[PDB]
C-alpha cells in the first residue's frame, strides 16, 4: 500500500476549500447553455455603469427629491448648490449608487472615478456654474471665489447639457484598531444667476452621475451592512 | 470617531470575478430537530432566499447558472455523545419526499442518499444545475399558473429540489437534539443581466414585497 | 568643496566622505509603483534645497539631540508650506553634521539616522503623546541615550545608517537618507519615516571647565514629491 | 560552576537565514473559556506581541512581510469527553466581529471560517499577507490619528484581523473548560532595516516603554 | 480506490513541520512587493556590523560611562586599562553587542572577531598602548612587559585614531550535562603616559567595537536568555 | 480528492519498519563527517580477527 500521514487541517471544513466533491447525480445530464444575453464575468462590468447620485444634500429631501437639484432665482450669485462628498461608505450621494453599493462587498477600494452632471432645464434656460474638485486633504470651497482657485469648470449649461469630470484616484478603506472620512470633494457655485424666459419655468434641476473607470480595483471582499435582517420563512421547511 | 487613511497599492480584476463573488460556502439553512422513534427530520426546499444577504448578492443579477455544493454539518445535543448514522437524501423534483422518519421513500433507489456519521467529516456532495432552462431565474416576472392564484415570481423550472435529513438509527432511551446546519457553494457560475441592489428590508420570502 | 543644491550653499573646506543609507540613493518614485495617487508632482527645486537648522550647544553634560522627519521640515520654506497644502509626499534626505571645534577640543559623536524611531517613556504605561514626539524644527534632547529612548541599546545603534564625528579625524558627517516607508508615498505631518539622532558617546571636553561646541544641521530633502492638487 | 571546552567544526550560513531564523510555529496566544449556553467564546486580535520573546525576535526589524500559518490546538476538561465541533472564524479588518456565542456574525458567508472537531488533527490554515502597504510596521514612528489621543505607535495598516473561535454545539448538562492555544508560523518571509535588540524590559504591550 | 496505511507519526502536529496549509483567504491578492532599503536574508549580515563593547570593565560605572575608558594622569606607566574576555555569553564588554544578542540565539558558534578601538582625545593627545591578544587557554597578561611578550599591537594613538584587530577564531558553545568560560583576552596596558597640551583636557577617552567577519557561523538556534516576562495584555481579547 | 482507503496494518508500530519520520529540527545543520580511522562497515569483519 501506500505509507500516508495525515496533516494538522486534516478533516476539517475550511469554508474557502477549493476541493471537488461527490457528484450527488452524475449520469444526469444538465440542461445546456443557452446565449443568453448580458453575461457579467467580472463585478467591475457592473461597476463601470453611470447611476443616479443623490446630489441633493438636504435632510427632509425623501425620494425623488433627492436625486435633484434645483435652481431657481432663490439661488443667489456665488451660491452654493451641491457638495458631494467623495465618500463610497458614507452617507451622502455616492451611497446608494452601483460604484458605492457594490465597493461595500469589499474592503480596500481604489481607482479614479466618472462623475457627470446633466442640467435638465429649458432649452433656453441658460446660466454659469463652477464645478470644483477638491483633493484628499484640502478643505472644501465654501465660496465661489475660492472654488475658481482649485481644480474647477466653469460649465456654461446654456447649450452644453452634460458636462463630465475625472475624479482622480480616491481609494478608501476600511480600518478597525475608524473610516477615511474627508478623501475630497466636488462642489458647485453659481457663476451667473439662471436666465429663463417668461414661459420657461423658473426652477431648473440638475441631476448627477458617478461610474468607475478602467483603473478601478476592489479587494478582501466582506459581508455588506446595507440589508439586515420575516414572512413565510417556515414554509421551506413544512 | 478617529479618521484615518492609508496609501492603498492595488492592481488587478480577479476578485471580482462573478465566480470570486460567489463562490463561498454560506449556510443556507439551520434546523434543529429531537429524536425519539416535518417533525423528527430535517426536510428543507433548496432555495437561495433564507438569508438576505446571500438572497441580496444573488438579486444583483437576473440569471444564474451553478451547481450547488451542498455541505452537512450536523451536531449532536443531550437532552458523552453516541456515534449516529446519518442519511440526507436529495429528492429532486419529480421525486416524493418523505414525510415520517421511517417512511420507505428513505429507501430511495433513485434519489441520491448519502450516509454519513458525527464523527466523521461533514458530508458533502454537489447537487448539479437541475433546471430546465439555461439558468435559475433569479426574479420571474410571470406566473406558475393561471388557475385561482398560480403565484407571481414563482417558476416552475427553478424547484433544486429538497434536501432531506433523518437519523438512520431507531430509538434510543437518551433523548437529543440534532442540529443540522447545510452549506451552499455555488460553482461554475455565470451570471448574466445585473440588477440594482435592494435598499429596503425583504418582507417575505416568496415575493419581492417593500415597506418603505 | 561646496554642498551646492537650490539657493542653498553649504560653503566649507573639508568634507570627505558621505553615507549612503543603506546602500540606496534617493530616487524618484518609479513608473511601476506609481499605480496610485496619479504622476505624484515634483517641484524639482524649491524644496529640494538645505534647510539649516538652529544650532545646538555641545557641552559636557549634554546628552544628545533627535529631529524626526520630516517632522523638523513640516513648518519651514516651500517644503513645509508644500506639507500642509498637499495630502502625499515622498523624499530622501541629504543631511549634513557638522562642529566648529578647535584641535583642543575633544570628544566624539554618533551621528545616526533611525527608521522608524518608535520613543518609549520613562517608567509609565502611557504613550508618548503629540507633544512628546513632533517638536518641529526645536528637536528634541535624549532623556536615556543609553538606551536610545526606546528600551534598545545605543551600543547597537550602528545597525542603523550611522556616522563618526571624532573630532581628532573629522568634524562633519553626511548622510543621504533614501525613502523609507512599506508604502511609497505618506503622510507628512503625522508619520516620521527617518530620526537623525545625534549622540555624545565620548564627552566633550577641554580644560576650562565650560567647554562648548556648535553643531549644526541641514536637512535637504531630495527627490522630494508631492500628489497633484493641479 | 564547571567549565568546559569543544573543538567547533561548523560551516554555512543557512541556518541563519531569516526564513529560518522566524519561520518556527509559535504559542501567540491561549485562553481558556467556559462553556455553558468576550465571554463564553475565544476572540484574539492576532497580533505578533502577546509573548516577549516572539516579540523581541521581530523587533530586530523595522519591516516584515509574512503569510502567518495559523494552528489551533483545542484541548477540553470538564467542571470522558464529548467530541465537539469549534468554529474558527478568521474576522479580517472591515469585518463585523462577534460579540455573542449565538451572534450571526458567525454565520458570515465572507470571513473563513474552519469548523473542525476535538478528534481531528489540530485545525491549521494559512491567513496572508494582509496589510495594505507591502510590509508590516514592526515600530510606527507617527500616529493612527489626530483627533485627541489617536494613539502614538499604531499603524492603521498592521491590523491582520480577530481569531474568533466558538463552541458550534448548543448547550449540555455537563460544564467543561475549553482551552485555545493558537500557534502561529510567519511564512514566507522578507525582513528590512534591521535594529537594536531590546535591553530593557516591556512594560506595556500597545508601546515601547522602558522602566531600566 | 488507492490502499493507503497511517505511519507512525499521523495526526501530530509538530512545531518545525514544513507543511503547506490551507489558505484561509484565496483569491484575496495581497499588496504587491515594493523595493523596501535594507533587505536582510541572512542573521550573519547584521552580526558583522561594528557595535560598541561595554570597555569599561569596573562596576558602578552604568549607562554611558560603561562604553569609554578613561585614560589621564592616573593611569601610570605599564598600567592596565581594561580587559576584554572573550566571551560572547558571558557578562563582560560583549555581552550587549550586536555579536553578542544575535548570538544568543544560536548554541554554537565559530568563527574570527573584528575589534576595533578608537581614540577620542584631543588632535595633539599622544602616547602608546599596548594591546594584547591573549589566545584560549593561556593566562592573561598582569605587566606590560609579560604584555609585550604576547601577540600585541604597539598602538601610537598621536597621530593614528583608530586600530584594528583580527581575533582568530573563539568559537565557544553550550553545555548542560556548565560554561566555555576563559576563551581568550583582549588586554591594554599604558606603553607610555598620555602627553596633552596645557588647553586639551587631562582626560582622555577610547571606545571599543565588535564585529564578526566572514567566516563567523553560528548553529542550532535556541531561545535567548536576555529578555524575560504585564500592561495592556488582555486588551487584544475584549 | 483521491479515493482512499485504510488496509489492515495501518497505524500500528512495527518496531522493524523501514519508514522516514518527521525531522525534529530540519535547518539545523549537523557537524560534518570528518575521516576517522577503523570504519567498521561489516560486523564480520570483526569477527575475522583472531
Amino acid at each position: 500500500g501506500v505509507p500516508t500521514y495525515l496533516l494538522p487541517g486534516s478533516g476539517q471544513f475550511l469554508t474557502t476549500d477549493d476541493h471537488s466533491s461527490a457528484p450527488a447525480l452524475p449520469c444526469f445530464n444538465p440542461t445546456p447553455e443557452m446565449h443568453i444575453p448580458g453575461q457579467v464575468r467580472n463585478m467591475l462590468e457592473v461597476v463601470q455603469v453611470e447611476s443616479m447620485m443623490e446630489i441633493n444634500n438636504t435632510e427632509s429631501a425623501v425620494g425623488m427629491e433627492r436625486l435633484k437639484v434645483d435652481i431657481s432665482a432663490l439661488t443667489d450669485v456665488d451660491q452654493l448648490l451641491f457638495n458631494i462628498p467623495l465618500d463610497i461608505q458614507l452617507d451622502g450621494p455616492l451611497r446608494n449608487t452601483l460604484v458605492g453599493n457594490i465597493s461595500r462587498y469589499y474592503t480596500h477600494w481604489s481607482g479614479s472615478l466618472e462623475m457627470t452632471f446633466m442640467f435638465c432645464g429649458s432649452f433656453m434656460a441658460a446660466g454659469k456654474l463652477i464645478l470644483c474638485y477638491t483633493p484628499p486633504g484640502g478643505s472644501c470651497p465654501t465660496t465661489r471665489e475660492t472654488a475658481m482657485l482649485g481644480t474647477h469648470i466653469v460649465w456654461d449649461f446654456g447649450l452644453q447639457s452634460s458636462v463630465t469630470l475625472i475624479i482622480p484616484w480616491i481609494s478608501g478603506s476600511h480600518y478597525r484598531m475608524s473610516t477615511n472620512a474627508n478623501v475630497g470633494y466636488v462642489t458647485c457655485f453659481m457663476q451667473t444667476n439662471l436666465i429663463v424666459p417668461s414661459e420657461s419655468s423658473d426652477t431648473c434641476s440638475l441631476i448627477g452621475f458617478i461610474a468607475a473607470k478602467d483603473d478601478f480595483s476592489l479587494r478582501l471582499m466582506r459581508d455588506s451592512p446595507d440589508i439586515g435582517q420575516l414572512h413565510a420563512a417556515e414554509a421551506a421547511y413544512q | 470617531a478617529i479618521q484615518t487613511r492609508t496609501v492603498i497599492n492595488q492592481h488587478g480584476v480577479s476578485e471580482t470575478l462573478v465566480e470570486n463573488f460567489l463562490s463561498r460556502a454560506a449556510l443556507v439553512s439551520k434546523r434543529s430537530f429531537e429524536y425519539k422513534d416535518d417533525k423528527n427530520f430535517f426536510k428543507w426546499t433548496i432555495n437561495t432566499r433564507s438569508f438576505v444577504q446571500l438572497r441580496r448578492k444573488l438579486e444583483l443579477f437576473t440569471y444564474l447558472r451553478f451547481d450547488a455544493e451542498i455541505t452537512i454539518l450536523t451536531t449532536v445535543a443531550v437532552n458523552g455523545l453516541p456515534d449516529l448514522t446519518l442519511q440526507a437524501m436529495f429528492v429532486p423534483t419529480g421525486a416524493l419526499t418523505p414525510e415520517k422518519q421511517d417512511s420507505f421513500h428513505w429507501q430511495s433507489g433513485s434519489n441520491a442518499s448519502v450516509f454519513f456519521k458525527i464523527s466523521d467529516p461533514p458530508a458533502r456532495i454537489t447537487i448539479p444545475f437541475m433546471c430546465i432552462n439555461s439558468a435559475y431565474s433569479v426574479f420571474y416576472d410571470g406566473f406558475a399558473g393561471f388557475e385561482k392564484n398560480g403565484l407571481y415570481g414563482i417558476n416552475p423550472a427553478d424547484t433544486i429540489g429538497n434536501l432531506c435529513v433523518r437519523i438512520v438509527n431507531e430509538h434510543q432511551p437518551v433523548g437529543f437534539t440534532v442540529t443540522v446546519r447545510v452549506y451552499m457553494k455555488p460553482k461554475h457560475i455565470k451570471a448574466w443581466a445585473p440588477r440594482p441592489p435592494r435598499t429596503l428590508p425583504y418582507m417575505s420570502i416568496a415575493n419581492a414585497n417593500y415597506k418603505g | 568643496l561646496q554642498l551646492k543644491l537650490g539657493n542653498s550653499a553649504i560653503v566649507t573646506q573639508e568634507a570627505a566622505n558621505y553615507c549612503c543609507a543603506y546602500g540606496e540613493w534617493p530616487n524618484y518614485l518609479p513608473d511601476h509603483e506609481a499605480v496610485a495617487i496619479d504622476k505624484p508632482t515634483q517641484p524639482e527645486t524649491a524644496t529640494d534645497r538645505f534647510y539649516t537648522l538652529k544650532s545646538v550647544k555641545w557641552e559636557t553634560g549634554s546628552t544628545g539631540w533627535w529631529w524626526k522627519l520630516p517632522d523638523a521640515l513640516n513648518n519651514i520654506g516651500m517644503f513645509g508650506q508644500n506639507v500642509q497644502h498637499h495630502y502625499l509626499y515622498r523624499s530622501g534626505f541629504l543631511i549634513h553634521v557638522q562642529c566648529n571645534a578647535t584641535k583642543f577640543h575633544q570628544g566624539a559623536l554618533l551621528v545616526v539616522a533611525i527608521p522608524e524611531h518608535q520613543r518609549g517613556a520613562h517608567n509609565t504605561n502611557t504613550s508618548p503623546g503629540f507633544d512628546d514626539i513632533m517638536k518641529g524644527e526645536e528637536g528634541g534632547t535624549f532623556n536615556h541615550p543609553y538606551v536610545l529612548d526606546d528600551g534598545t541599546s545605543l551600543a547597537c545603534a550602528t545597525i542603523f545608517p550611522h556616522q563618526w564625528i571624532n573630532l581628532r579625524t573629522n568634524n562633519s558627517a553626511t548622510i543621504v537618507l533614501p525613502w523609507m516607508n512599506a508604502a511609497p508615498m505618506d503622510f507628512p505631518l503625522r508619520h516620521n519615516q527617518w530620526t537623525l539622532a545625534i549622540i555624545p558617546v565620548v564627552p566633550l571636553g577641554t580644560r576650562t571647565t565650560s567647554s562648548m561646541v556648535p553643531i549644526t544641521v541641514s536637512i535637504a530633502p531630495m527627490c522630494c514629491e508631492f500628489n497633484g492638487l493641479r
